[PDB]
């Protein structure tokens, strides 16, 4: 079982069980148990967050390759059934429903498997083995092995994590897209380049929403 | 103890009588830190000059260094997403919380990862000696792995430290006599060895 | 172990941890001798409730005058209103030293003899003007939602926070001085425009703070 | 046992002996005994307040629209005069209110008719004096009493509710939710008002300002108009 470099020792708990454990906490943040767990699951959370945002993005800028995702945040740049929709009432049920569902799962966090039935439909309840894992109707194919299955989830979300934020970054500097700054770099490998692209980014410096202008933002000063 | 020669014409490590600041532990980690540091200024007050000389970087930047705004009558540079005094406020937060705490181990050794510190403790517990507590970060890498190696490592530390305040020194004498850029003397001297040295600069 | 203001520092004699915040702060010894050292608790006592008041009025008077419900801003309001109206500086005065000077001349006594208070010298009550601790005196009135009663551990959660947020609310009165007396503008206006642009509107352009 | 936050544990002096509970003091009030009871009486009493009232603006404003039930106090004319309403009005009720605080502070010591000896309230605990006050009760005194509190925690939030949606869009509260129902965005707060580190916007109050009743001339301010968003 390898470590993250030929020549080093792990960590006493970096021990080899939580998938992905390549043994690496240079700055030592996997001390305390508890603080473990909730970076864990934090971890969790924000791995397959970015992979469902890559997805998104990915998708979208494919069948419509006009979108500029970037941008579509635009209440404008909104599909024609529901395209200039009203803010308030938008943000009020997002916020309600996410409200909900995250109280439940941190629920699950404060007390591991304490709310694995359903307050109405007592008739159903979610078998739970470990920390963040619903399971049950949560998998309806069910396939869980399941060790290596969530060693998979694990790499693979981190690499859609800096996928993400390399995606972000590029748009920010270039304005472009990922396929267009591909086909670019295509176009020229030497032209299309960071180097050329940096010390410059492409913000439309707090554009004005329907109520007011919102601060934008640039993650380093290139302008 | 490495990097010694035999050489203290004036002899100070005496370890006897000593006392205050004069004390071979103190002073040793001074000098120490006095090389990293020095290391760090040679590389800064050399980069951007090649670094534009090479054209890598627009012109805008690449001025000579001791006109970056430290000394503004030497000339100052702007465009910084900030004010000089703006950033020297933050500058001075971070490196007091730096400082004080690494003088706070030396001070009262391993005693400082214990008040808690966000977990950031288990590392600032290093060794019992100062300007060598390694630990995870400190060492990153597990270097040292002979120890035959990791002395030969600890020489060769010292000795471009030592270097490194030498070649800083001879960029501050430049500066101020020929008042041209460390790399500006270099490609001069190579023009002419003869022709451009400090006789020539008489 | 307790967290010391200074970290790696060991506290001094007296300062042990018994009381509320005892973080080990006193370098210059003023808390050696007991007597001085619960004077000066009920003395920070005191002063953190005022200034917790101190922010509360200031920054809601402050909040009416940015938004159009003209009221003044606070380093104003004691001269417009009392020519608003038909006041007078000495009646007002006057009165408002009475009343203090019997209040706290009554708790002073109580400090000095720590229990003749409620000894019905009073019109005729006792079990509420008699101290519980050195500046607690809750009794049915001064605490008569009646937590002080109950779940000593929460009570002493609860001195913990009191004294957290007076030394805030001191340190934040004394920014409102400076803030004004500095900019010579309104403290949320100040607020308002350092969020314009931190980057700019800050003491290091005020010019003043930072005299080059 | 149903807990006001399921998974959760409740605090050591609330129990589960009194109607209605679910473990919520979060800041254990509960903490001393006669409090308690003061807290419980006072609870009971807002209770049976707030469901009064909100019946009674909600018949009102059916019965007789048109008819701002905030406004009522100035619209409302009288061939009696209102010194003599109010008179009559703070007489009985200080008497009927001094009654009962005279029963909590004396527990069962003025359960007799003091004229009509022959009259007399059998004993009971405090806020539920039955007997004739209870004459008619289909079912169980269980149930009953979680009804009551159910419904007089409701009617608190119903009123004011009715208080804030009256101050943002001075309308009965029944055409205001015709109003929300035919505007299923628009008919927000957010979609009213919000803020932003850039402004604040807060729609603006609908009661003018002081009304002029017969010389008097109310001065009546909004409710903390200031921080409304
Ligand atoms: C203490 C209870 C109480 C409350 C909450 C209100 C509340 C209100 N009264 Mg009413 N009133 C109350 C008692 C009384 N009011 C009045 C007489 C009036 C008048 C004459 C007016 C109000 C008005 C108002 C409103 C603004 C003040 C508001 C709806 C004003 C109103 O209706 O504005 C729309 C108004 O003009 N009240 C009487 C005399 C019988 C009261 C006796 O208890
Ligand atoms: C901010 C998100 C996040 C979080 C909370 C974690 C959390 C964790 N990572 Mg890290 N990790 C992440 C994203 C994250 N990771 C990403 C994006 C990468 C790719 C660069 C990695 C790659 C990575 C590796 C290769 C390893 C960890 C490991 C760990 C564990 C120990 C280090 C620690 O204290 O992390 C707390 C962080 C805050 C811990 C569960 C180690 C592990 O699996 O230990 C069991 C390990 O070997 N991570
Ligand atoms: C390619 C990456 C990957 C992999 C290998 C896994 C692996 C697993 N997921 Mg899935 N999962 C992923 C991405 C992935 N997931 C993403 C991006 C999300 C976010 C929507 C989820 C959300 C998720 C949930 C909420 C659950 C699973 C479950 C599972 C397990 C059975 C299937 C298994 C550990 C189920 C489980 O715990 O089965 C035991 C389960 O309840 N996954
Ligand atoms: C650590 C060294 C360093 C530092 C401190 C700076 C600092 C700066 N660079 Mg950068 N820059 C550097 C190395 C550095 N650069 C290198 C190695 C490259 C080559 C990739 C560049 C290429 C570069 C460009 C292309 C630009 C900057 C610019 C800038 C300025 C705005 C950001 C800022 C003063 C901007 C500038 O010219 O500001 C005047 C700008 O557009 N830099
Ligand atoms: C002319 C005045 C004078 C003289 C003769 C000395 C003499 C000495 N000083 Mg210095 N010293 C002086 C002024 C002087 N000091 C001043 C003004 C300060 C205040 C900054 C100090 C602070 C000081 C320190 C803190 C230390 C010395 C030390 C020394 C010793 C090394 C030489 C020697 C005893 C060193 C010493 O005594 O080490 C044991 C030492 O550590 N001195
Ligand atoms: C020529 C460069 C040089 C060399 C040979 C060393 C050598 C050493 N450093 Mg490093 N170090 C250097 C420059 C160098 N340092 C500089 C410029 C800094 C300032 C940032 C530091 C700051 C530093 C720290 C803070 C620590 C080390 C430590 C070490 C030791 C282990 C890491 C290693 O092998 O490297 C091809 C070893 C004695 C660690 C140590 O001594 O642990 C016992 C340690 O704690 N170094
Ligand atoms: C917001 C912070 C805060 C907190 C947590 C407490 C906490 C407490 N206060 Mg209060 N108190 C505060 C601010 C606070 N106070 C302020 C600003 C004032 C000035 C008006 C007072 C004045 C005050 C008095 C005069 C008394 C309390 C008392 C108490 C205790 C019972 C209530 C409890 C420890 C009572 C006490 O000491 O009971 C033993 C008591 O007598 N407080
Ligand atoms: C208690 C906390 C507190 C807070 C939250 C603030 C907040 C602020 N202060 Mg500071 N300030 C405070 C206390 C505080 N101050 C105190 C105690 C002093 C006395 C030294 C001052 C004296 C002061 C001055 C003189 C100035 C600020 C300024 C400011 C504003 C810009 C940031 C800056 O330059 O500083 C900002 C709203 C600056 C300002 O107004 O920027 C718009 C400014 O000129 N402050
Ligand atoms: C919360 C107690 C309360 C109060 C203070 C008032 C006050 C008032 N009611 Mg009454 N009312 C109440 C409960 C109350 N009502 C209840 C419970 C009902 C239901 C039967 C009604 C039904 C009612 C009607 C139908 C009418 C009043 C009217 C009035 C007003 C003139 C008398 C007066 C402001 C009269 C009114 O609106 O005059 C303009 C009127 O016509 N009330």
């Amino acid at each position: 079982r390898k470590l993250w470099a030929p020549g080093v020792v792990a960590p006493e708990y970096l021990k080899g069980d939580l998938a992905g454990d390549y043994g690496w906490d240079p700055l030592g943040l996997g001390a305390d148990p508890t603080a473990l767990k909730w970076y864990r699951q934090s971890e969790l959370q924000h791995a397959r967050w970015a992979m469902l945002g890559v997805a998104g993005v990915l998708v979208q800028e494919i069948v419509k390759p006009d979108v500029y995702f970037y941008e579509a945040g635009l209440p404008q740049n909104l599909p024609e059934p529901f395209t200039n929709i009203n803010m308030g009432g938008l943000l009020a049920w997002e916020f309600i429903l996410m409200h909900w569902v995250e109280v439940r799962r941190w629920q699950d966090y404060k007390n591991f498997g304490s709310v694995n039935e359903d307050p109405i439909f007592k008739g159903n309840k979610v078998p739970n083995p470990e920390m963040g894992y619903p399971g049950g109707i949560f998998d309806p194919f069910g396939f869980s092995n399941l060790k290596e299955l969530q060693t998979k989830e694990i790499k693979n979300g981190r690499l859609a994590m800096i996928a993400y934020m390399a995606f972000i970054l590029q748009a920010q500097a270039t304005g472009k897209g990922p396929l267009a700054a591909l086909s670019a770099h295509l176009s020229n490998p030497f032209g299309n380049n960071i180097l050329k692209n940096i010390g410059t980014c492409t913000v439309p410096h707090s554009v004005d929403v329907q109520g007011l202008t919102i601060p934008l933002t640039c993650l380093w000063p290139g302008s | 103890l490495p990097g010694d020669f035999g050489f203290d014409p004036l002899g100070l490590l005496d370890p006897v009588n000593s006392g205050g600041f004069i004390e071979p532990k103190w002073l040793q980690y001074s000098e120490v830190i006095h090389a990293r540091w020095a290391m760090l200024g040679a590389a800064g007050c050399i980069a951007p000059e090649v670094l534009g000389a090479a054209g890598l970087i627009p012109d805008a930047t690449n001025i000579k260094w001791f006109e970056s705004g430290v000394i503004p009558p030497a000339g100052s540079y702007n465009g910084y997403w900030a004010d000089p005094y703006t950033i020297f406020f933050v500058e001075i937060v971070a490196m007091q919380f730096a400082e004080l705490r690494r003088l706070q181990d030396f001070r009262y050794p391993g005693s400082m990862g214990q008040q808690y510190f966000l977990g950031l403790e288990a590392i600032f517990k290093g060794s019992g000696d100062a300007a060598y507590p390694g630990g995870p970060f400190f060492n990153l890498f597990n270097l040292g792995k002979t120890e035959a190696a990791m002395k030969e490592l600890k020489l060769k530390e010292i000795k471009n430290g030592r270097l490194a305040m030498l070649a800083m020194l001879g960029y501050g004498a430049q500066a101020v006599m020929t008042g041209k850029g460390p790399f500006q003397n270099l490609v001069e001297h190579l023009a002419d060895p003869v022709n451009n040295n400090i006789l020539t600069n008489f | 172990v307790r967290p010391v203001w200074f970290p790696g520092n060991p506290p001094p004699a007296h300062l042990d941890g018994s009381l509320a915040g005892d973080y080990g702060f006193d370098p210059l010894f003023l808390g050696q001798e007991p007597q001085t050292l619960k004077w000066y608790v009920q003395a920070e006592l005191v002063h953190g409730r005022f200034a917790m008041l101190g922010a509360a009025g200031i920054i809601l008077t402050s909040i009416g005058a940015k938004v159009g419900l003209g009221f003044p801003e606070w380093y104003d309001a004691g001269k417009v209103v009392v020519e608003k109206n038909n006041i007078d500086f000495p009646t007002l005065m006057v009165i408002q030293f009475y009343l203090m000077g019997w209040a706290e001349t009554k708790r002073w006594y109580d400090f000095k003899n720590p229990g003749s208070q409620a000894d019905g010298s009073f019109l005729g009550f006792t079990e509420e003007f008699k101290g519980l601790e050195n500046g607690y005196p809750g009794g049915r009135f001064f605490d008569p939602m009646g937590l002080s009663r109950g779940d000593a551990a929460k009570y002493q959660e609860y001195k913990q926070k009191e004294v957290k947020n007076g030394r805030l609310a001191m340190i934040a009165c004394l920014g409102f001085a400076a803030q004004y007396a500095a900019t010579g503008k309104g403290p949320l206006d100040n607020l308002a425009d350092h969020l314009a642009d931190p980057n700019h509107v800050n003491f290091a352009t005020n010019g003043v703070s930072i005299p080059i | 046992r149903p807990l006001w936050l399921p998974g959760s544990t409740p605090p050591a002096h609330l129990k589960g002996d009194l109607p209605g509970d679910f473990g919520f003091d979060p800041l254990g009030l509960g903490a001393n005994a006669e409090s308690l009871k003061w807290f419980k009486e006072s609870e009971l009493v807002h209770s049976r307040w707030a469901m009064a009232a909100v019946a009674g603006i909600l018949v009102q404003e059916i019965v007789r629209p048109d008819v701002f039930w905030y406004n009522a106090g100035k619209e409302v004319e009288s061939p009696l005069g209102p010194l003599g309403l109010l008179a009559v009005e703070f007489f009985l009720m200080h008497w009927v209110e001094v009654r009962r605080w005279q029963d909590l502070r004396k527990p069962g010591s003025v359960d007799q008719d003091p004229i009509f000896s022959q009259y007399k309230l059998p004993p009971h605990e405090v806020g539920y004096p039955g007997g004739v006050f209870a004459p008619f009760i289909p079912g169980d005194l269980a149930e009953l009493k979680v009804k009551e509190i159910k419904n007089g925690r409701l009617a608190m939030l119903a009123f004011v509710g009715f208080v804030m949606a009256a101050q943002v869009t001075g309308k009965g509260p029944i055409a205001a939710l015709q109003e929300h129902l035919a505007d299923p965005w628009g008919t927000t707060i957010f979609s009213k008002a919000a803020v932003v580190p850039g402004q604040a916007v807060a729609p603006p109050c609908k009661i003018p300002a002081s009304v002029s009743y017969k010389g008097i001339e109310i001065p009546t301010p909004c409710f903390l108009q200031g921080l409304w968003p």
